[PDB]
């Protein structure tokens, strides 16, 4: 269940832990890239939001 | 913690977060103190010697 | 009248004021990011690659 772009949906992940295990590495993506903290650091971190 | 890695010694500290602070600052930007994610008491840093 | 007046060792006071400046302006530098992502050096290792 996919949203139209112009009306794209959002959804908030919270109390939980883990699954950032640079789960991109399965190579089912045609791309991955971030912004902020380098992807293979993703699984260290703690977050907020 | 979940982050504000460091070294230093942690000991009982006499101060009172409000409850969504989680960690103090000081005036050079370092962590002052942090509480403890796990049973929530508030531990000051002092360095090492 | 040095009993009574409190500018009367002022020459005196002007140093150690500057020196305690001088130290207090060192000491802020370091929240500086100075075009970094962050000032703490722990904040870049824990993120960046």
């Amino acid at each position: 269940r996919f949203a139209s772009v112009y009306a794209w949906n959002r959804k908030r992940i919270s109390n939980c832990v883990a699954d950032y295990s640079v789960l991109y590495n399965s190579a089912s993506f045609s791309t991955f890239k971030c912004y902020g903290v380098c992807p293979t650091k993703l699984n260290d971190l703690c977050f907020t939001n | 913690f979940n982050g504000l890695t460091g070294t230093g010694v942690l000991t009982e500290s006499n101060k009172k977060f409000l409850p969504f602070q989680q960690f103090g600052r000081d005036i050079a930007d370092t962590t002052d103190a942090v509480r403890d994610p796990q049973t929530l008491e508030i531990l000051d840093i002092t360095p090492c010697s | 009248s040095l009993s009574s007046t409190p500018s009367a060792l002022g020459k005196l006071q002007d140093v150690v004021n500057q020196n305690a400046q001088a130290l207090n302006t060192l000491v802020k530098q370091l929240s500086s990011n100075f075009g970094a992502i962050s000032s703490v050096l722990n904040d870049i290792l824990s993120r960046l690659c």
